[PDB]
This record gives C-alpha cells, structure tokens and sequence, in this order.
C-alpha cells in the first residue's frame, strides 16, 4: 500500500516531458491519473468534424509555468480555468484562442518551494463541469449569476473567495468525493496529475467555458513558528497532451 | 454507477460532531491534537456508525448510510496528521465492540481493538472497523430503541504525546477520511434520508 | 562491528510480533537477546509438576503496552516487576495471579516518541533476582526491610528512588556488568532485548517475589535548548513468551 | 597550451559589473538572493558576451575574447547558491536570443530559452548559451555599430523565491562561474586587448 | 565463571577520578565536552592503568586488576558521545607509551599512539590501548618504586571542537567504558585487594 | 555529470590511507587529482642524483593533522607552504630538513567539523610557484620584498593578508584559473585533492622556497543566524607521496 506518512507522494522524483521542455522536480508527487485513463487522441469514429485537425505536439504540448502563488498561513484557495489560462500564452494558447475547438487532457504538475515543515494539506483537483453559482443576494431572492470575465480568467485562473463556494455549491468536506492529490506539505508539497478526461459534453469549444477548472483550496491550516519563514510560493506548471483543434479561421481571443 | 462506490469515496466526515458553525462543517472537521503532558487524554470520540455522529452522514458515506435502511459492511477511517514533520507522537484509535460501553479509560479503551500510531513513525495511520453484528444487516437510523442497529464507538487517545521542537507549533490538526470496505452492502431503500427537499413541486 | 556512532540501535526496524498483536516500529531497537539465549518451553526432564501446562500462546503471548512514563531532563527511573504488571492486565495477568507458577521470557519493546535530540542515555535492564534494600536508618543499625506493595508494584513497576537503590545497591557505573541496552536517545530512542532466562530458581510462583525486574534509569542527563520540546513519553511494550503454568486452582491477585 | 584550453577554464565572472570598489571584483561577484515576496523581481541581467558586461573579460573567458576579434563558440555560465542549506528558493535564468531584447518581463523573459531553478532540488544549476548568429564568426569588441557583433542578453530571475526556517539568514550569494562549451573558436588576433602595458619598454 | 569474563564487560570507568561527592561515582563518570573556540585543550587525563585511577577499579576490570597481582593484556576504553544530533566535534585520544610522559601538548599528544574522532561522523569512537611492557607481566598496585609496574596515560584533547546550532545545547557529556581485550590474564592472585572487610567475622 | 548541488563532494566518504594511518571521513571530499595526474617516484632517466634516495614509504607518508584553524564567519586565509610545514613535523620533516632534496606530491584532506549550514565556500587550492610580492609601499616605487621567516612559514603555512596577495597578485576571481576544489560547506565541508605534481624546476630544496603553497580563502562569506553556532573549526591533514631525497649529511633547519 501506498505510504501511510506522506501526503507526498514523491521523496523519489518526477519527470514529465513535452516538446521542447523537460522537466524534472526532486519534490514531485507521483503522478496519479484522472479515472485510470490517459489522454488520448480523438478517434476518427468519434470526430464528427471531417477537417484535418492539427496537432502540433512539441510547441503545444509543454511546459507552462504559468502563475506562482505565495502562500500565507491560510489563503483562499483560486482557481484555474483550463482553456483560458493556457489561451493567453502561446504557443497553445494562441492556437486554442484562434482555433474553435479545443479538446485535450493535460498533465499538471504543482510544485512549491520545497518545505519540510509546510502542513495544512492543500486539496487539489480539476472539475470538468466546475459550474459556478453565486449566494443570489444572500436571500436566495436574488437569482444571480456569471461575469464573463470571470467566466474566462485568462491565464490567471480566477480565484474563489470560498473553498465551498469552488465549484459549486462544494463543502470542503465533500469535495474529495472529486479525487484529489492533496498537498500535505507536510512532505515535500508536490502534486502529479494526468487528468486524461472524456468531456462531458462532446465538444466544448472552451473558447467559451472552460472544459475543465484546477482548484487549490486548503484544508489545514499552515501552523508555524514565529521562527521559521512565513512564506513559500506556489507553483503551477501545466503541459496538455496532444490536443485537437478545428475550425482554422481568424483568430478571436473571445 | 453503483452507490456503493460513492460509498468508498476519500470524502472526508468529522471526528465529531461539534458545530463552532453550522456553515463551515470544517471547524469540527479537524480535531486537534497538542502536547500534553497529561498521559491517556480522550483525544475524540464519536459513534461509529455514520448516522449518528452527523459528520459521516455528510460524508458520502454517511450521506449513502441514510439512503439505505440497512447496511453491512466493514467501515474504514483514516486519519492524516497534518502537523509538521518536526513534530512527533503516538495516538491510540479504538473501535469499541458492541455490547461494550464507550471506554472512558485508556486501559479500557485500549484492549478493545486498537492500533498503535507512531507520529514521525508514520504521518498518516488507518485505522479499521470490522462489521460485528448479531444480525445480517442493521438498520440506517439508530433510534434509543434499536440495539441491533447500534454499531459501536470509535474513540481516539493520545498514546504518547505530541511533541515539537519549540520553532515548531504547539497544536496540530489531524483529519479524518473514511470509506466502505470492498465488501460493504445497503438495504432498503428509503425515501431519500440524505436530502429531504425543502418543498415539492407540483 | 556494530555502528559506533548509535545507542541506536535501530533506524531500520524492528517488529514484534506475538498473537493477536504485532509491533512494527521504525524507531527501534535492533534486538539484544539474553545471554545468547531465547526462550524456550519447559523440558520434560525439566519439569516437575506432572500437571498439564495451560499454553494459550496468542492471547497470553501478544502485546501489552502497560505504561508511559514521560521523561524530564533528568528523572528518577522507576523499575518494573515483570509478574506483576502483565498480573494486572489480563488475559496474562489474570492467568498469571490465577495460576501458582508462572515462568516464561519475554521480549521486551521500549519506545519512546523518535527525537533526535535526545541525549543522555538511559539504561534499561533486566534483572533476575534484583532483592531490594534499604538505607537501615541510614545509620545501617536499622536493619529495615520491604513493603509488600513494593514487593508486588503490579503493572506500575514500582520507581527506585535512586539509582543505585535500584536493585540492590549496584552502583549506576557497576551496574552496567549486567547488561543493559542504553537508549542514548541521541538516535531513535527504542530498545528491544528479549530475555530468554534460566531462572536461579527451578521454579518461582511470582505470585509473590517477581521473577525479574525490569529498570529503567538515566545514565546521562537530558540536555536541551529552551529552544525544544522539554517533554518526550517512553513507553513500554512487552509480550511474554510462551508462559508455563501449574496448579489451575481458584482466583488469587495474592 | 591552447587558449580556447584557458577559455574552458571555471574561473568566475561576475554577474554585472557593479563596481562597489574598483579593487575588489568581489563586490558585484556575488549577487545577492533573498527573501522577496514579490514575483518575478529580476535578479540581475548582464550582456550576455563577454566583453560588454566587463566581469567576463575579468574573467579568463572575457580576456580570451578581447584577444581574439573574431569568437564562435557556446559559452557555459554556471550558477552556484552559496546559501544554507536549510533554505530553498527557485529561479529562473534566460538567454534572450537575438533580435529580442531583453524581456524585462517574467513571463517575456521566461518563454525564450530559460531553465527552472530549485534551490535544495538543486543547489547549483547550469545555463547554457547556445551559439545563435547570422554569421560564422562574431566581432569581439562591440561597438554601437555592430549588431552582427551583438551576443545578447542574459537575465536572472525569481522564479519562485527565497526561503529560510529563521535561525537561517534572510540572505544568500550566489556565485557565478563561466566557461566556454568544447566548441568554441576564436579569429583575428589582436594586439592585446585583454592587456594593455602600461608603458613600452625600449 | 573466569575472572577475565568480568574483566571484558562495558561497565564504566569514570575518565578520571574526579570527586564532587564521593557517594556518587557518577559525577566524575561523565566527562563535559562544551563548544570552545582554544585549540587542543585537554579533555581528560587519566593514568591509563585501571589501579591508578580508581574509576578502573571501581569498574569491574579495575577491580579484578586489583584482585590479581600481575596483569597483561590489551585494554579497552570505549567513549560515548551523549550530546545531541545536531551536535558535532572532533577529538584525539591518546594513549602516551610508556617511557613517555604525559605529552601536556597537543602535538606531543597527537603523535603518540591516537585517534581521529569526528563527530556526527561517529557519535562514538573506540580508542585501544596496547600491551606495550618490558616485561612480560605488571604487577597490580603501582606505587612510586616500581617502574615496570607502570602502564601509561591515556589523555583526551579536542581534535577539532564541539560545535552545535543555537538552539542545542552548549555543553555535552561523554560517558566511558572499558574491558579487557580478548587476550587479557592475571597471575598472583592476592587477598582481595578489590574489597577488604570491614569486619572479619570469628 | 557531478551532482550540482554539492560543492561537496563527498556524503558517502573518502579514506586516504598512508603507512602506519588511516584516516576516513564520512564527511569526506571525492579526490580531485591534480592535472589528472598521479604521484610517481623519479624515473631513473629523470633523476641525476646518483646517490640511491632513501624511499621511507610509511612513516614518512602518513596522516600529520598539522594545524586546525577556526573559521569566523569570513577570516583571511592563510596559506600552507608544503615543505616546511611537513618539515616542522617529523619524520617525515625530519628528514627533510635534514635532506638537501624533497621532492614529493601528497594527498591532502581538508575537513570541518561537519556542518549543513556552512555556506560561503571557501577556495582551496595548491600552486607550486606561489611567488609572494608586496604593495611595494603602494607607491610601488616601494621595491619590497620577502621575509625569511614568510618564506619559511614552517608547520604553520602562515596565513596572506588579502586573497589575492595570494600568491602572487591575483584576484579572487581569477585565480579559479589554477583549479580549486571549494567547500561551499553548504554540504559537508571537506576537500580532498591529491596534487601529484610535475615541478617546473626539475629539483628544488624544498629546503628553502617551499615547492607548493596550498591555500584556503574564502569566496563567500558565511551568513548564519544568531540561532546557531558562531564557530567550526577547519582542520588539514595531509599524507605525502613517497618522496625522493638526496644528499643525506648532517641535519639543518635551514
């Protein structure tokens, strides 16, 4: 069985590749994959599209480090849209913002500042539907509803104010019913994921919604002294595998 | 598809039930453990059947618990000790059988069925929670009357200690997940126990 | 040769296992076992009684974790009588008060929770007839003598208050002629020594005089920083091994 | 008995040339790490060829190359975090190739050609400067002039921080050592303009 | 049942006879090591042979050493170092052969017949002393006539130093033990000099 | 490659061994031989002498723990002038002193009391002409020039003022020219490098201008906390090669 101690996973390493970037992290988690697939390349049964679809491999699918995040004793957690916050930086994004269709799962690999004495698991996870919803006025009278900005954060990946409010309606609690990799940091405070995912809906554009939102939020509190340092960033590098696209056109960042 | 997979799910219940908010079920969620010198401390308790305590019930086991009239199946609560790696110390998880009464004593509770927890040993340990029942099944909802539905208790105590380099924090926080063992069926289905709506529609 | 550096011993492991329990801690002690003897089980030849033996093995042989004494800088080490304290608990103890011989090794597990820190060792021993004495007034005319509350500590294990009290009269720097495994702490501080003993005597119920008497008392002081935990337990485990009983007879705590 | 042997050689560049005394190089040698909340403060960037930035020609690599007009060759700057160990902290070092300038932007910098530090991962990382030119040889001494003459920039970064338990210093150096790749040529010697005598002699 | 097995056993011989209580060998036993900056200061000094000091003889060897009149054999003298992990420090122990005097200098010492001990590289180190005589057996009790009788001193020294995080404690002890080697003999067995009765009975 | 970390090298160890020592250190550097090259023992073609050398191998090549120094958080270095301070120890010195010709590599091990913390590493190095010069009055009309007692530090290897007084006239910097094996001490602080060494001048006394100078000077400085300790000494042993003497007479210092 897997390790009692470590919230972990990976003391050992980890290595993800993609074109034109390696990249290896000591403090790496193993990698653990959505549902026991991986990504795949769509079949010709299954694209209704009839064009050619394009699939730079290398450029594309690589290493983003898209964002780092300090993190404060507690934080709110934020959230991460997939097909926005790769949109804004090429090579992927240019092309997911051009092209109409974008479909792909991706490896994600979350790393911090490697800290031993870092506690207060964070959960992880990554939502497919992720649907957000608002307090409607507090009453519940109210029936409100969606920014487009924060519909698409870009490259940010938007966050939550709170851990339930993530996506939706989602106790804390309740959310592990959505696998998680948490990040105890109690060890080395890595996360591996390959989130391969059968969509939903057969197709998203992800012009619009994003096929998928990465969620941080902790769980436990990060407890420490006075004596030792108040800060370590974290930091999320992201690489899709192959994805497809069609719908050539004009670019539209939409 | 089955329910008994939600069953299994991580998805984590409170050791018990305490409401600091009804909002934020988080504050019970983590229990907190300290260096105290004092030695056989009752870290928590709660009824192990999911139902009862509440916490499980939110869990999706617990939420699946409600669903059905009657449930068997062996339960599985883990618990994740998430103070730092500087900090060490043991704990004592009991499961007490039934027709035995909540321990109270560090003795008594820890003859029943209990594991050894070495912090620093091991960050996280599983503790387990055999099915023992004079009947096939048990029923969902334990009323005062309903002896063979009762499950039985699980209570947590300090083995040791806790323990920290001072630059290490004195209090820490354990977490507590729990499951359906492979083997774990559900009976009787009710009208939905779990969620009751507000209102119909028509 | 062994490492030099540890009290150690062990950070690889030890387990301990006997019926209905087993005890595995990394932070243990590789196993020292008495005079290159291991327990065994009363020779034909050997015993006496003509009376079958009762042998439950498991539920007798297993593990009682009887007691946790915290530890201060310095401490004044309390010894253990080995019948009494597994007397108390059942199903050995019950067995043991119950049934007029009892006569067995046993392995014996002291842990404490893992520091590095930890200095001093302490010396653990065990010693057969281990006869207690007093200071007689002091003057020596006094010619006093034991408690039987001191005779039978139960599962407490009675403290001697001083070191060289402890039994008898052996002096803290002779007293290491009979063996000992130190817990420096300064590695993990565990122990385990399984005394296999030929008694001095064919036969002791330890109904009454203890078999053997299990110490524990602080060659060197702790020493720490204000900087760090001023408080670590020890506790101890033991599991008998295959006792020997006779005379079934009525119930006697005696 | 070569030179391009004493190019290889690791003797250390300074990062920038900052002069706190003329005296001693040592001042700029080090440059400084610490903690720093902010993200993607620049560390320190200096013209990537050896002869803009002055610490390289200092150093045996940036002397070579003022002897010889003409350098071709992948040039090898190692960095090496001088902190304790304790800490941990993660960077980012870029070549900005030709054409670009220099990014003075995180995430301008970091597309280019750039290696991800992590510091108690690592405590040393290598950057490499690959050799990017129109032409075959590049002039040595570069002048406002010659853009063909123009190496680039190089630039550090924080790519995630500096981090330390306190009873460790806030502060740390890193130091930085330079070499020249085994291909590496150099042409059209010239009067020594890694050393020029103060007076002739008759 | 021989002698000589008590002879071999651990139990401990203070380093030097040094008595803040008499009633309490323990004082003497252990030996204070602390961080200090002076270089090659002296640990401890002890005449090496067990009847000299005392702490020998009051450890089983010194006893039996005592008992006999002659002795030979290699001895033994393991030293512990019960300071903390984070600790760390080097020693020399030194055996000074016979024909010397006690080397009062670090250099002088050093020659000798010694050990490099490093700690945290070994909390403990194992010093051996030779049987190194002119004649083939010693006699037990040395007194200022007899030369041949006399073994030698042994004297510790710092190495390097003791050194630790603040944090850790300043001072640290080591604890001493000592045997006899597995070729180790007595002759001319005498009334005990080991215990003399107070009393004799009729 | 080498790891990148660690200035190191050596966690896993290092012995040297020489006749009648052996020293090994966990804490330890990988050897670094000079030039790639090997002590050897004259070749018949090499040596003029014609005088049979006497080649003590043992005592003379041994373990002398000449000096320790301890290390503030930034010193001057000084450095070790490889004849004499052999020279001031016997036998070995002994002998040199006595015998007109010394030529010899040797095996040098440089150790600290192991320290993770220890940054700022330090340069060793070892250079065979080192030819001291002076400010020269700083006029540099000056024209001055060398002690005796500098040019024969003796054991001690008497320290230089500033770094690239270091011998001769060359800057910190650049003197990584002549190859050094640094202690960060940010791992274990310890170097080991053999220099067997081909002299330019194809015999020297050794019995004045010494044939190395083996130097130690910081390049960055220690930085640590008030939190823990102020001092670890550095300590340098070092064991020659078989060396070749000639010109056995009587015995002077010189």
């Amino acid at each position: 069985s897997p390790t009692a101690e470590a919230c972990g996973y990976s003391d050992r390493v980890a290595q993800l590749t993609v074109g034109n970037s390696t990249i290896t992290t000591q403090e790496a988690a193993n990698v653990i994959v959505a549902y026991g697939e991986w990504p795949q390349y769509c079949p010709d049964t299954d694209a209704t599209a009839v064009d050619k679809p394009t699939r730079p491999d290398v450029s594309v699918n690589r290493f983003y480090t898209l964002d780092t995040k300090d993190w404060s004793s507690s934080s709110k957690g934020w959230y991460w849209k997939f097909p926005d916050i790769l949109a804004e930086t090429g090579v992927f994004g240019q092309n997911a913002q051009f092209h109409f269709l974008y479909r792909s799962g991706f490896c994600i690999h979350v790393q911090c500042n490697a800290s031993k004495f870092h506690q207060g698991a964070l959960l992880v996870a990554v939502l497919p539907e992720y649907v957000t919803g608002t307090v409607s006025g507090n009453t519940g009278h109210e029936n409100t509803h969606p920014p487009y900005a924060a519909t698409q954060p870009g490259a940010t990946g938007f966050e939550l104010t709170n851990p339930y409010i993530l996506d939706a309606g989602i106790p804390l609690s309740q959310l592990l019913v959505c696998p998680h990799q948490w990040i105890n940091l109690r060890t080395n405070n890595c996360a591996t994921i390959v989130v391969p995912y059968i969509n939903s809906v057969p197709f998203d554009s992800a012009l619009n919604h994003c096929n998928f939102g990465l969620v941080v939020i902790p769980v436990s509190p990060l407890g420490f002294l006075q004596g030792a340092t108040p800060t370590i960033p974290i930091t999320i590098t992201v690489a899709p595998m192959n994805s497809e696209f069609s719908g050539l056109r004009q670019a539209v960042t939409q | 598809r089955n329910l008994l997979e939600l069953c299994q799910i991580d998805t984590i219940m409170e050791v018990n039930n305490l409401t600091t908010n009804e909002a934020t079920p988080m504050e019970r969620l983590r229990i907190p453990v300290q260096v105290q010198t004092q030695s056989g401390e009752l870290c928590a308790a709660f009824k192990a059947d999911p139902g009862l305590d509440g916490p499980w019930q939110s869990t999706m086991v617990g939420q699946l618990c409600r669903y059905y009239t009657q449930w068997s199946g062996s339960l599985k609560i883990t618990f994740m000790f998430t103070g730092s790696f500087m900090a060490t110390g043991k704990m004592l998880i009991a499961y007490t059988p039934p027709g035995g009464s909540l321990p109270a004593n560090r003795m008594q509770a820890m003859l029943g069925t209990h594991v050894i927890w070495d912090f620093g040993l091991q960050s996280s340990v599983t503790l387990v929670v055999p099915w023992i029942s004079n009947t096939h099944y048990r029923s969902q909802a334990t009323g005062s009357f309903f002896d063979y539905y009762a499950t039985g208790i699980v209570s947590l105590w300090y083995q040791t200690n806790f323990v920290v380099p001072i630059g290490a924090p004195t209090t820490a926080y354990i977490v507590v997940l729990g499951s359906a063992q492979k083997n774990f069926t559900m009976r009787l289905c009710r009208d939905t126990s779990e969620l009751t709506q507000a209102a119909e529609y028509q």
